[PDB]
């Protein structure tokens, strides 16, 4: 195909030579579904300011709204060392010496008597 | 360098949607928008790949890197709701490029269901004993000092049990022996004391026909062929003329008795002769000096009945096109040979047996030569055109395979 | 971008994707490279010949670049070689400042030794006459284990795990070879027995409340010989198992998954018992510390939590990677966490305070493979480039490299002794290399000009079939066991 | 191949489950792209249910769910669970047989006679015995 | 409770999907099979989710039979909130 | 190619029928 040719090139031009059966298959899915909704978000946006033909600023103003509510990505790194220095500076609690299995509170764990129904 | 996705790609899904009249930097933008959110999944996919510890993939790596970036695992459908399908994927869509997209029901449930297999198991082995790899099937590959033999004193005992075990005196002895030479890597080196004793073997014990001697025999060259490791055609110049006088040669046994058996062994030597002219197989060396053997063997008068049916057996089992080429301008001597074997009032020899087993197997190759390019008609006659042998009985058989076919 | 160094060939196609801002401002790898100082170690007589081409005002914007971004830190010594800063470097943010490898790490294990931290550092669990009588039959062991050496070479049982089509992808051991598990792509942890001795699980409640109570055999009462295989599956996970770790008591399955949740299995009841959600991303790793009471885990979300089996929530969040926590390894003392990471550096962290107290740099790859030294004195290091750094804990430096294996180093383990490090890898080879000779000669510069020594410390290489070693153990009795998947 | 007959043996059968339903007053030939988009939202129901189902009752400290935990899931993917024994009534039930299985000999592994040598003190007699 | 008089019927009544494939799917997401009346019922709501959209496929059929194809599918899951998609890549 | 060892190889060179004695001394 065309469309699918150019995704084969792609995969090789980042040296992967042999992957999934159909990896170049569902890259080309996301691909397409990546801009039919660069699209899809970018006319409602056209129409939303009014004008005859989707415009460019419109489909940056989708990609912009849709990374708002899409992917966040894993916390900063500003965020991880704040909550590291409000943990850390906690003391380590001493163990009692024969409290026997050390879990947690029993509504933390899984151990419950655990039901199921009578067959009848 | 950095590629991204065709635009002219872009401008046919956004027309295909009902957006017409799109700029060119419109579709640029999408383009290098898209080809970068494959460019950080493939990245991010190659994530769970390296932790997977697989470089291979399972179709499931771009599942996980999707869920990762917050969004949905599932391909060919989008759920704004995000309630019924959440990250939890669907396995993608099993569709293909040469897809007829076309199929029909009835066949899917007519197609057979694949089997399951048993559960992951544990098995240990060993990779070095003190330093040393061993070669189990589980790893992958004027006076002065008297001469050191290359092959061991292990080695050694090895081919003398290995040898006396295939002489089979006991059978479940013989089978391992036998299954022994099927897979030992290290047969190699030890290879020519094989070929020597098989060769020697058979060229000594036709001298009284001794039929077990021959059909361990030959069931040992048979065990050294299917071993994948060891080199066999600097050694197929002796195997084969050992394997052509067991088809070929006269029984010093009386054949009333055991010409079931040695037809057996015959058969066995017809199956060996076709693999070895399967393999090994280079310009007209092999194939072509066997197939003339075994046609001037058929060509010559008052021959033997026992090397009859063995040369009919190994001409035989030759292939498609041989019979289809070699069984057809024959079949009134093959006749004329049963007509004075049943003329005439002595049946003490070993004639009529031959005659009737040479008969049974070129009757049953005519059938496939029958069905493969014929078409059945006049199965009551007609065949008396072929001096009547096999006649309505042989078209019963005919009937007996098209009734197979129509099973199958 | 040609004319970079070949090592850098998975960093730069990463940058090549990286076109517009938007795509950088979600990527939080080079958002925290952007932000942080490469450090760059060089030399005094280098420094003066770059500071004179940039003190001059005719440069006058690039030196403005160097200051902004770049620290320098200098040390008074010769120049290094090109096949020695090839050796240690590699790392976004790297070649790591000598002040972060100056503090005083307590490397020595626990109970004069004055490298050793006091038993009330980290509160640690107690112990009883049982455990006396433990080591005793350790020692035992220790006997038939024979001082390997260069001489004595191991022999090695590999435990092939032969159908395996659902892709296996943790493994762990016990410390005596009694249990192994298996983690899979199909979210599952299986126990198996090695010994000729079944998994036994109490059938009922009521069962254990009736027997002993003073029958003197607690141990033999609580198998029942109703539930017993040679094979326990756990469910519980959704998502493929990537971290499997035993308890030092041999209970306490520990398992950590795609999921984004930790799983402590009982050995037991063969149920689980807490699940662990502190990440919302894939834990690669976990392990339980060698007195048993703490674990960490280290994850997706570029930290390394510190739990205790007791709380819902981490006491310890070693959050100063740049990339994915791939490994983490407890210290034979338990007061130090090594977290080796995506972002090709290896951390050590103190459980007191959580400070990093090592920073060790020198990979190409990601670093796959974590293991200490019996010692605790050094670290021996595995990543994807086929590269095993061996590291002195308290000199801080790269000390031995071995560059024997092809693909990438998931496996690594010293014997009891500390005799041989046992190397296995993606290129089906299990390697052994002299821990003694490597160690022999172990600043004020920072580095010790490490040889090529890796021909002269290669023992064996062990090709396996068709195999990549996932796990590599070393029995008391010094025998090698590994377990890796048949392909 | 019994590498990927591990999951094609159970896929394919649920390949003859649809074929086996889509003639539950339905259509005929339909076309390929809807069978398997079908058969996508159908392993995503049932991985949903799982992971669901499993949420639930880990949220009440239990580990296996009872039915209690179903019919709070099906709720929370708007299923109106009291439609389900009116289907299972008509009589237009189907019987599909499960798969088999690949080796039909269970455990014919007999390995080889052939022992030889015995065991150094440094490796118990629970490991494999030394070769020939 | 009919639910509950409903499930306790189920010890007959093999269902259209097997248990060998439905418990197989359950197994891959920590469903275990502890009762096989409860996989019974889970292959009998998937069966009737199927059979939901089947039977409404048809009547998108019947008005434009006997041929399930794609534009019969993207009609009929339309109420369903799910929008199906082409392959149109092959 | 002719002087490749296959050529050369005993069998290639040598007609079983004449190495059979066939019960021939």
């Amino acid at each position: 195909p065309k469309d699918a040719q150019m995704m084969a090139q792609i995969l090789k031009d980042m040296g992967i030579t042999e992957y999934e059966p159909r990896v170049i298959n569902q890259m080309l899915e996301f691909a397409f579904r990546y801009v039919t909704t660069i699209l899809d978000d970018a006319k409602i946006y056209s129409s939303h300011a009014k004008k005859a033909t989707v415009d460019a600023d419109d489909v940056r103003l989708a990609i912009q709204c849709r990374a708002d509510q899409s992917f966040t990505s894993p916390p900063p790194r500003d965020f991880l060392l704040d909550i590291a220095r409000q943990r850390n500076q906690t003391p380590l609690p001493l163990i009692k010496p024969y409290s026997g299995p050390r879990l947690p509170p029993d509504r933390y764990c899984l151990t419950a008597p655990n039901y199921r129904l009578k067959s009848l | 360098s950095n590629t991204v996705l065709p635009s002219e790609s872009m401008k046919v899904v956004a027309e295909s949607m009902g957006i017409a009249q799109i700029q060119e930097e419109t579709c640029q933008l999408l383009t290098d928008e898209v080809s970068y959110r494959i460019k950080e999944i493939a990245q991010d996919a190659l994530k769970f790949m390296h932790m997977g510890k697989r470089q291979k993939l399972t179709t499931s790596d771009i599942d996980y890197a999707l869920k990762l970036k917050n969004v949905e695992p599932l391909y060919g459908f989008h759920a704004q709701e995000f309630i019924p399908f959440r990250f939890a994927s669907g396995g993608g869509r099993e569709l293909y490029f040469y897809e007829e997209k076309e199929v029909d029901l009835s066949d899917i449930i007519n197609t057979p269901l694949p089997r399951v297999p048993l559960d992951v198991c544990l098995k240990a082995h060993w990779l070095s004993i003190e330093g040393c790899q061993p070669a189990i099937p589980e790893n992958p590959p004027r006076l002065k000092p008297r001469s050191i033999h290359e092959l061991s004193v292990e080695q050694q005992l090895y081919y003398k049990e290995i040898t006396e075990a295939c002489v089979g005196s006991c059978e479940a002895k013989r089978a391992e022996a036998l299954q022994s030479i099927a897979t030992d890597p290290g047969l190699y080196q030890m290879l020519p004391r094989f070929s020597t004793f098989i060769s020697e073997g058979v060229r000594v014990n036709v001298v009284q026909n001794n039929l077990a001697l021959l059909i361990y025999l030959m069931r040992m060259v048979k065990a050294l062929m299917d071993n994948p490791t060891l080199y066999l055609e600097k050694y197929v110049h002796e195997l084969i003329p050992a394997v052509m006088t067991c088809i070929v040669s006269r029984q010093l046994c009386l054949r009333p008795d055991v010409d079931n058996h040695w037809a057996l062994r015959d058969f066995a030597a017809r199956l060996v002769a076709q693999i070895c002219k399967h393999f090994s197989t280079t310009t007209n060396n092999i194939q072509s000096r066997i197939t003339k053997t075994f046609t001037k063997s058929w060509v010559d008068e008052k021959t033997p009945w026992t090397t009859r049916y063995g040369s009919i057996a190994g001409l035989a089992e030759l292939g498609h096109d041989v019979i289809k080429t070699l069984i057809l301008p024959r079949l009134q001597q093959e006749g004329e040979r049963i007509r004075s074997v049943l003329d005439g009032p002595v049946l003490s020899n070993i004639d009529r047996i031959g005659a009737d087993h040479v008969q049974s197997l070129l009757l049953k190759h005519c059938a496939p030569v029958l069905a493969k390019l014929r078409p059945p008609p006049d199965n009551q006659d007609a065949y008396r055109a072929e001096f009547g042998s096999l006649g309505p009985l042989l078209c019963s058989q005919v009937v007996k395979a098209r009734a197979q076919a129509a099973l199958q | 971008h040609g004319d970079q160094e070949c090592y850098y060939q998975d960093d730069l196609r990463v940058l090549s994707s990286l076109t517009k801002k938007e795509h950088m401002k979600g990527n939080e790898t080079m958002l925290d490279f952007r932000t942080s100082k490469f450090v760059l170690r060089i030399s005094r007589d280098s420094y003066q010949l770059l500071k004179r081409h940039l003190q001059e005002k005719q440069n006058n914007q690039i030196w403005n670049i160097v200051q902004e971004h770049l620290y320098i830190d200098i040390f008074d010594g010769m120049p290094r070689s090109k096949q020695q800063i090839d050796a240690m470097v590699g790392s976004l943010a790297g070649e790591a400042k000598r002040e972060a490898n100056k503090s005083k790490v307590f490397f020595g294990l626990l109970k004069q030794d004055p490298n050793a931290p006091p038993q009330n550092r980290i509160p640690l669990p107690e112990l009883k006459d049982s455990d006396k009588l433990d080591k005793i039959m350790n020692m035992k062991e220790t006997t038939k284990r024979v001082r390997l050496g260069p001489d004595c070479l191991p022999s090695i049982c590999f435990y092939t795990f032969l159908n395996a089509y659902q892709g296996l992808t943790a493994v762990d051991v016990t410390d005596d070879s009694s249990l192994i598990a298996g983690g899979f792509a199909d979210s599952t942890v299986r126990v198996w027995s090695v010994t000729p001795k079944k998994l036994r699980s109490v059938k009922q409640a009521s069962d254990l409340s009736l027997i002993d109570k003073e029958s003197d055999d607690v141990l033999e009462r609580i198998m029942d010989e109703k539930t017993a295989s040679e094979l326990k599956i756990l469910y519980g996970h959704s998502g493929p198992v990537y971290g499997a770790s035993f308890s030092p008591d041999r209970n306490y399955l520990l398992s950590s998954s795609e999921d984004g949740t930790v799983r402590l299995w009982s050995l037991q009841t063969f149920t689980c018992l807490v699940g662990y959600k502190g990440h919302n991303y894939p834990v690669w790793d976990t392990q339980f510390s060698p007195y048993g009471y703490y674990f960490v885990s280290g994850g997706h979300d570029r930290v390394a939590r510190l739990w205790a089996t007791d709380h819902y929530q981490p006491l310890r969040i070693f959050a100063g990677h740049l990339a994915d926590v791939n490994c983490t390894r407890f210290h034979p003392n338990s007061n130090y966490v090594a977290t080796g990471s995506a972002d090709r550096t290896v951390r050590l962290w103190d459980v007191l305070n959580g400070n990093c107290v090592r920073i060790f740099t020198g990979h190409k790859g990601p670093i796959h493979s974590l293991t200490f030294s019996p010692n605790g004195r050094f670290l021996a290091t595995g990543a994807t480039d086929g590269r095993v750094l061996l590291w002195d804990i308290g000199h801080g430096l790269m000390v031995g490299e071995l560059k024997g294996h092809t693909d990438t180093v998931c496996s690594l383990r010293f014997s009891r002794d500390g005799e041989i490090l046992a190397s296995g890898s993606m290129d089906n080879t299990v390697r052994l290399w002299d821990a003694i000779k490597a160690f022999e000669d172990l600043t004020a510069t920072g580095h010790i000009n490490l040889p090529e020594n890796s021909q002269e410390l290669l023992l064996g290489t062990y090709m396996t079939k068709s195999t990549p070693v996932v796990h590599l153990h070393f029995t008391r009795r010094n025998l090698v066991l590994a377990a890796g998947a048949y392909s | 191949n019994p590498a990927d007959n591990y999951h094609l043996a159970r896929r394919r059968t649920l390949q003859v489950v649809v074929s086996s339903l889509l003639t539950e007053a339905g259509f005929e030939s339909a076309e390929k792209a809807s069978v398997e988009t079908l058969t996508e939202m159908l392993q995503s129901y049932i991985s949903e249910i799982g992971r669901s189902a499993k949420s639930y009752c880990e949220h009440t400290a239990r580990t296996q769910p009872t039915l209690s935990d179903i019919v709070v899931t099906l709720v929370e993917m708007g299923f109106n669970v009291d439609t389900l024994p009116a289907y299972a009534k008509r009589s237009q039930r189907m019987v599909i047989t499960a798969p088999p299985v690949t080796n039909q000999p269970v455990t014919p592994k007999a390995l080889t006679a052939g022992q030889n040598r015995p065991h150094p003190p440094h490796i118990p007699s629970h490991f494999p015995e030394f070769p020939d | 409770t009919p639910l509950v008089d409903f499930l306790m019927q189920l010890e007959d009544y093999t269902p259209t999907i097997p248990d060998a494939v439905t418990g197989y799917y359950l197994n891959r997401a920590g469903f275990e099979a502890s009762d096989p009346r409860i996989i019974r019922l889970i292959s009998l709501a998937a069966q009737k989710f199927i059979s939901d959209i089947a039977n409404d496929a048809l009547q998108h059929c019947k008005m434009k039979k006997y041929t399930l194809t794609m534009e019969d599918l993207t009609p009929a899951l339309s109420e369903y909130g799910i929008n199906v998609k082409k392959p149109h890549y092959f | 190619d002719l002087l490749a060892d296959e050529n050369f190889l005993m069998v290639t060179q040598l007609h079983w029928e004449d190495d059979i004695i066939w019960d021939g001394e």
